[PDB]
RNA sequence: GGUGAAAAGAACCCCGGGAGGGGAGUGAAAUAGAGCCUGAAACCGUGGGCUUACAAGCAGUCACGGCCCCGCAAGGGGUUGU
RNA sequence: CAGUGGAGGCCCGAACCGGUGGGGGAUGCAAACCCCUCGGAUGAGCUGGGGCUAGGAGUGAAAAGCUAACCGAGCCCGGAGA
RNA sequence: GUGCAAGAGCACUCAGGCGCGCGGGAGAACCCUCGCCAAGGAACUCUGCAAGUUGGCCCCGUAACUUCGGGAGAAGGGGUGC
RNA sequence: ACCGGAGCGCUGUCUCGGCGAGGGACCCGGUGAAAUUGAACUGGCCGUGAAGAUGCGGCCUACCCGUGGCAGGACGAAAAGA
RNA sequence: GGGGAGGUUUGGCACCUCGAUGUCGGCUCGUCGCAUCCUGGGGCUGAAGAAGGUCCCAAGGGUUGGGCUGUUCGCCCAUUAAAGCGGCACGCGAGCUGGGUUCAGAACGUCGUGAGACAGUUCGGUCUCUAUCCGCCACGGGCGCAGGAGGCUUGAGGGGGGCUCUUCCUAGUACGAGAGGACCGGAAGGGACGCACCUCUGGUUUCCCAGCUGUCCCUCCAGGGGCAUAAGCUGGGUAGCCAUGUGCGGAAGGGAUAACCGCUGAAAGCAUCUAAGCGGGAAGCCCGCCCCAAGAUGAGGCCUCCCACGGCGUCAAGCCGGUAAGGACCCGGGAAGACUACCCGGUGGAUGGGCCGGGGGUGUAAGCGCCGCGAGGCGUUGAGCCGACCGGUCCCAAUCGUCCGAGGUCU
C-alpha cells in the first residue's frame, strides 16, 4: 500500500490498444517524504509528503528545514501516507507502474446551497397541473403526530459542494518521468489544477 | 434512447410497416433499449395483403435510431429514423427482405441473420 | 509544471499531419473498420460531412452520408482508428459549418446550394506536378 | 397576519441575544503619507492623498 | 457553481451596455470621473480596451468604437489627442481610485477614473 | 383642565443650518422652563455589586456553601454554586 | 343564368362592452386586482344628462339575485336597560 | 409620419411627455415571469388544464348531410423577398 | 368560450430533468408594521396522565448565541363550530 | 370440536377535542414491523434430475412501465429473480393536487297534495405570500481546552453503502426409457442504484460570430446605432453548468453465529449434534470500504517555534501597557461562497484588468480594384472580430501603513 501526491490535468481519450481511453492526468512530481511516524511516539505507520518548491519570506519559522534534512518546503504543503515507510528521497510519480489499478483522493469542486433535486435526488413534480408553487420543492418530511418530529438526517436541501472524496479501482496506462505524469483511466474528482493524492488500490488484499 | 410509447417501422417483407414500442425484455427496470435492442412491440401500420396483420403483437430488435450510439473507439453512428425488425418468441427473423443500412452492434449480440443479407453494415 | 495545455500538448505522438484538408462541405471516400471475431476490416466509408469540432488533440468531424436506405450520420475520432480515411473531392464555399439544415431537405437542394471553389483545384493541379518539380529541386 | 404568527411573546433576554449577535461595529484609519491626517486604507483624502494628490481644492 | 466564469451585472443586458457606452463617453470628454467601484471595475476594462482600439488608426476600429459611442468630434479628438498620447502606451491607460464617505444615502464604495499620462 | 403669588415667561456669550443645548440671568423654588404642579406602573436605557460558556427548566422553595455591602457584638441584606 | 344592388338579433376583429380556461396575487397595487386566452362585436347593442318605481314594498331573460362593499327582508332612530 | 390586404390593429418613431419618491452590491437554495433542449412523443394527468403546432393576403381544393342559406378558412396543399 | 370517447399533427405534461434570464430572495446604508402573545429557563425515548408531554416519573442528547433554509409538532394562527 | 394471539377490516363504548382535531385517494418524502413477494440457507418430501409442494432462520437490499376507473381495491397489457402484506391521525393540504366529497344554481329519475326533501344520479363551483418556539440540514460569532504561534494528525462515536439478471466452459458428462436435463468451480456481457467527472456524445452561453425584417437616426451612398424582452428573429456556438454522456462503488477476505449440519461423550453398560469440549454453516451480526469527526469539557497525539520583572499582588491567584513566534485590519482576488467562513496573492508581485501570442468560436468582413442596366457577384480572403479560456507582459489597480498578540497556576 504505497501512494504519491499529484495535482489535476489533462482529461481526453487517447487511442491506447486500439479502443478509446479517457485520459486523466495528474503531475506527481517531486513530492517530498520530509518525516516519519512510528508506533510508540504516534501509533500507526505514516510519512509527511511536500510537493511544489515556491517559498521563500512568506512561510519561515519551523520550517522542518529543522526535521532532519531541510530541502525547504513546497508551497502547496505537505500531507500523510499511511502503511507506508518508503526508502528515503523525495519520492516522484514511477512509485506506480503502468498496467496497475489505483486509489486517489481529493477535494470535490463546491456547488454549495443546492435545490434537493439537484443535491441528494428528490423529484418535484408540478410543473403545470398542479401549482407552481413547489417546483423544485423536497415536499414532505416527517409523519403526522408520532414522531411529531423530524427524522435525524431525513435528506434536506442544503451544501453539496466543498467536500472531498476518495474514489477506487482507476486504471492508469502510463507514466512521463520526463516532466512528473501519471495517466489514468478519467473519472477525477476535482478540477483541473488541485490538491489530489494517489494511493494504492484494494481488490482482495 | 428507445422507450415505450415509440412508433417504429419495420425494414423487411414482414407483412408490416409501422410498429409501436412495447416494453423491453432486459433487467425489470431498463425502460431503455437501442442497437441490437430486444422489443416487444404491438403493430399499427401493415400491409393488407400479408402475414402479421394490423395489431399483432410480436417481437423485434433495432438496427437505426435517431440517437446514434458509440462505439468504443470513439466513432459514432445514426440512421434518421426508428427502423427494427420483427423477431419471435423464438429469436429469429421473421421475414426475409432486409433494408437499408445495419449496425455490426447487432452483429456482436446474436443476430447474424440480418448483417448477412444486411447490405451497408455499420 | 503549470501549462496543463503544454502537458496535452507533448501528449502529442498521437497526431495525424498526414491526411486531406477538406473544409465542412463535402468530403467522401474510405475509413477503417472492424468486422468480424478477429477485426480483419476497413470499410470504406465516403460522406457529405457536416460538422468540425476542433480541440487540438482529438477534434472529431460529423459526416453525413445517404445510402442504400437513407441518411446516416457517422463521427471520426481524427487520430488513430482511422487508417487512411482519404477523401474525394473536399468543396465548399459554405457559410457556416454546421450543416444542420440538410438534414431537413436532403436533395438536389445538397446540389443547388454547393459548388467548389475551383482554386482549390487548381493548387491541386499545381501541386499534382509541381512536386516532381519538388522532386529535381532542392 | 398569515400562517406564521408568534406563539406565546418573546422575551426580553432573546431580544437582547438576537441583538447581541447584532451590534455596532468599529471603522477603520490609516495615516496619510505627504500629509498630516487619516483616511481609510488604500484611499485618497481631499485633506491628504494618494501619490500626486490630485484634487484637494478644499477650502 | 454559478458566477465560475466572470461578469459583473444588475440592470439589463442592454441597459448595461448603454451604462458601460455612456460612461466610457463621459469619461473620454473629461478624464478624472467619479462612480462607484464595481461599475468603475468593470469600466475601466471596458473602455481600456476601447481605447487600445484607438492606439490603432483604421477605419474598421474607429466606426467600431463609434458604433459603440456616438459623436464624430469625439472620435476626432480619440484619435487626435487621446491616442496619440498613449501610442506608447500599451495597457491599463485609466486607472480608477477609491474615495472616503461612501454615496451618501445608502452609503457606497466609491471610485475615480482618470487619464494616466 | 391646572407655569408661578406675580411674566419676572430667559437679554448676552458659546457649539449648531436649525433643532436643541452649556453658563449667565429670573425668583422662595427652573428637580416650577412654557400643554410646564404633584410624576405609580408597564416601559426602554446607564453605571455599578453578585452569578453564568459539561448545561434538562411552573423557574422557586429549604438547607449548605462562597462573594460583596451593612452591623459595637450576636444579627442582618444583596447574590447564586450545590 | 348574368350583372346589378347591399339585406341581416350575419361572419373575422379595434375603440366599447363582458368575464370563459389557467397562471399570479391572498395583512395584495387592490374590501375582486393583473398577465395570458377568451365571447359579443348594426343590435335583445352600448354610452353621458335629466326623471321615477322601496322594506313585506319595489326591480327582477328568475338566483330569493339588486336596492348603497355583508339582503331569506336594507339603513337609521325610537319602545328598549325586549 | 413609415410599413403590412387595409385600418382608431401592430413594431419604430413625429410632436408632446415620462423614467413610475429608496437605492447599492453581490450574482445562493428557492420563488415570479421568460428562453433552448438531445433522443422518445401524451407514456403525465382526474383532464393534452397548461404550453406549444397552426398563423396574414392571392391561387388550387373540400365529405357526410342539409331546412339549399350552410356545413367551409372544412381538411389537404401552393406561393409570397429582391 | 357548456360534460364525455377517439384521431392526426404538435409540443418539456411526462421519462427527467440540465444550463440560462432578469426581478425578488441574500450583505452595506435610510424608513420600517402586522396577526399572536399566562410566564418561560421550550432537545429525545419508554411509559403514564381526562387517553396525543421539553413541563410527571423512570430514562435519554448535548458548550453560549445566532444567519440561511425545510416543514413533523407546539392538538400551530384566523372561526365564543356552518 | 377446543385454546391463543395480532389491532390491518368490520363493530360495542363515548373519555382529550363542538370559543374547531380539514374527512377520500394521488404527487412528493419516507421510516420502521416481519406472521418474507424476490434474492441466501437448511430440514422434510407422495424429491431421479429439472423444477415444484411445505416448514424453520434470515429485512441486507430490492419490490418495474402502461389501459380503464376520482377510485386505495381490483381486472387487464407488456414484462421481472420478484411485482410483499402493514403501522405511523388508515403517515404526510401552515408540502402540493382539489379530481372524489356532504354548501347555495340547475336538472335528472324520485318521494312528497305541496314548500322542499332522497348511502339515487349528473354539470358547474375562492387551500388564507413573511416560521416566534421545538425538530431536522447547511453556516458562522463568543468562550473553551488550567503557557503562548503554526503545521501534520489519532479515531471515540456515528453516518452512508451493502442489489442483481442472462450468456457461454466444465458436459449434454450424473441422473434419466426418453423428453428433459445438474451440482463444483470458472468466463463474459446486462439492468436498476450510489459516487464523482467535461475527455468523447449531446443541450446549454443575456451580445462570442453571422444572415434578416419594418424602422428611426448618425450622414445622401455605403456604412453604423438603438427599438422591437426584461437578446426584435433565426442559423450556430469556447469555457464554466450538465445527463443520455463518462470512469468508478457493491466487493474480494477476516471474526463470532442463527436455523440447521457434524465430531469425541456420559449421566442411563447401548444411543445422542451437548449438560464439559471442538468444526462446518447465511445477501444477515462485527470488521474490512467511503465520509464526517478531539465541544472524544476527557478538549487527546506528533513535527517543530518564541519566551521572564516591564508597573501595583513581597509571601496567595490576579491585574495593567507595549512586545517574541505570530495573528489580524484594508486590499487584488478564487472551478470557494446566501453573509460569514475556507483557499491564495499583495511590488522581493503575475492577484484582476489592459496588452501580445496561443487555442477556440464564428465563417472570406469594413474598405479597394473588377463584371451585369440591376439585385448582386469574382477576387483582395479562411479574412475580420473575438465572453469566461493555456500562458507570456508590472502597462494600471494590490500605496502607505494600522492594531491584537507569551512576561510562561499549582501539587
Amino acid at each position: 500500500m504505497k501512494g504519491i501526491l499529484g495535482v489535476k490535468v489533462g482529461m481526453t481519450r487517447i487511442f491506447r490498444d486500439d479502443r478509446a481511453v479517457p485520459v486523466t492526468v495528474i503531475l506527481a512530481g517531486p513530492c517530498p517524504v520530509v518525516q516519519r511516524r512510528t508506533p510508540e511516539k504516534d501509533g500507526y505507520t505514516a510519512v509527511q509528503l511536500g510537493f511544489l518548491p515556491q517559498n521563500p519570506k512568506r512561510v519561515n519559522r519551523p520550517l522542518k528545514g529543522h526535521f532532519a534534512k531541510a530541502g525547504v518546503e513546497p508551497v502547496r504543503i505537505l500531507r500523510e501516507i499511511r502503511d507506508f515507510n518508503p526508502e528515503g528521497d523525495t519520492v516522484t510519480v514511477e512509485i506506480f507502474k503502468p498496467g496497475e489499478r489505483v486509489d486517489v483522493t481529493g477535494t470535490s469542486k463546491g456547488r454549495g446551497f443546492a435545490g434537493v433535486m439537484k443535491r441528494w435526488n428528490f423529484a418535484g413534480g408540478p410543473d403545470s397541473h398542479g401549482a407552481h408553487k413547489i417546483h423544485r420543492h423536497p415536499g414532505s418530511i416527517g409523519n403526522r403526530k408520532t414522531p411529531g418530529r423530524v427524522y435525524k438526517g431525513k435528506k434536506m436541501a442544503g451544501h453539496y459542494g466543498a467536500e472531498r472524496v476518495t474514489v477506487m479501482n482507476l486504471e492508469v496506462v502510463d507514466v512521463i518521468p520526463e516532466e512528473n505524469l501519471l495517466l489514468v483511466k478519467g473519472a477525477v474528482p476535482g478540477p483541473n489544477g488541485g490538491l489530489v493524492i494517489v494511493r494504492e488500490t484494494k481488490k482482495a488484499a | 434512447m428507445i422507450q415505450p410509447q415509440t412508433y417504429l417501422e419495420v425494414a423487411d417483407n414482414t407483412g408490416a410497416r409501422k410498429i409501436m414500442c412495447i416494453r423491453v425484455l432486459k433487467g425489470s427496470n431498463a425502460k431503455y433499449a437501442t442497437v441490437g435492442d430486444v422489443i416487444v412491440a404491438s403493430v399499427k401500420e401493415a400491409i393488407p395483403r400479408g402475414a402479421v396483420k394490423e395489431g399483432d403483437v410480436v417481437k423485434a430488435v433495432v438496427v437505426r435510431t435517431k440517437k446514434e450510439i458509440k462505439r468504443p473507439d470513439g466513432s459514432a453512428i445514426r440512421f434518421d429514423d426508428n427502423a427494427a425488425v420483427i423477431i419471435n418468441n423464438q429469436l429469429e427473423p421473421r421475414g426475409t427482405r432486409v433494408f437499408g443500412p445495419v449496425a455490426r452492434e447487432l452483429r456482436e449480440k446474436g443476430f447474424m441473420k440480418i448483417v448477412s443479407l444486411a447490405p451497408e453494415v455499420l | 509544471m503549470n501549462r496543463g495545455a503544454l502537458i496535452k500538448l507533448v501528449e502529442s505522438r498521437y497526431v495525424r499531419t498526414d491526411l486531406p484538408e477538406f473544409r465542412p462541405g463535402d468530403t467522401v471516400r474510405v475509413s477503417y473498420k472492424v468486422k468480424e471475431g478477429n477485426r480483419t476490416r476497413i470499410q470504406d466509408f465516403e460522406g457529405i460531412v457536416i460538422r468540425i469540432r476542433r480541440n487540438g488533440f482529438n477534434t472529431t468531424f460529423t459526416v453525413r452520408k445517404v445510402s442504400y436506405g437513407v441518411g446516416v450520420e457517422r463521427i471520426f475520432p481524427l487520430h488513430s482508428p482511422l487508417i487512411q480515411k482519404i477523401d474525394i473531392v473536399q468543396r465548399g464555399r459554405a457559410r457556416r459549418a454546421k450543416l444542420y439544415f440538410i438534414r431537413n431537405l436532403s436533395d438536389r437542394e445538397i446540389r443547388r446550394k454547393l459548388r467548389a471553389d475551383r482554386k482549390r483545384i487548381d493548387q491541386d493541379r499545381a501541386a499534382e506536378r509541381a512536386a516532381k518539380e519538388e522532386a529535381q529541386k532542392a | 397576519a398569515k400562517h406564521p404568527v408568534p406563539k406565546k411573546k418573546t422575551s426580553k433576554a432573546r431580544r437582547d441575544a438576537r441583538r447581541s449577535h447584532h451590534a455596532l461595529t468599529p471603522p477603520t484609519l490609516v495615516p496619510c503619507p505627504e500629509c498630516k491626517a487619516m483616511k481609510p486604507p488604500h484611499t485618497v483624502c481631499p485633506e491628504c492623498g494618494y501619490y500626486a494628490g490630485r484634487k484637494v481644492l478644499e477650502v | 457553481r454559478h458566477l465560475k466564469s466572470g461578469r459583473k451585472l444588475n440592470r439589463h443586458s442592454s441597459h448595461r451596455l448603454a451604462l458601460y457606452r455612456n460612461q466610457a463617453k463621459s469619461l473620454l470628454t473629461h478624464g478624472r470621473i467619479t462612480t462607484t467601484v464595481p461599475k468603475a471595475k468593470e469600466l475601466r476594462g471596458f473602455v481600456d480596451h476601447l481605447i487600445h482600439l484607438a492606439k490603432r488608426g483604421d477605419l474598421h476600429a474607429r466606426r467600431l468604437v463609434l458604433r459603440d459611442l456616438q459623436d464624430v468630434k469625439l472620435v476626432r479628438k480619440l484619435f487626435d489627442e487621446i491616442a496619440p498620447r498613449y501610442r506608447d502606451r500599451q495597457g491599463g491607460y485609466t486607472r480608477v481610485l477609491k474615495l472616503a464617505e461612501r454615496r451618501r444615502g445608502d452609503g457606497a464604495p466609491l471610485a475615480l477614473v482618470e487619464l494616466v499620462e
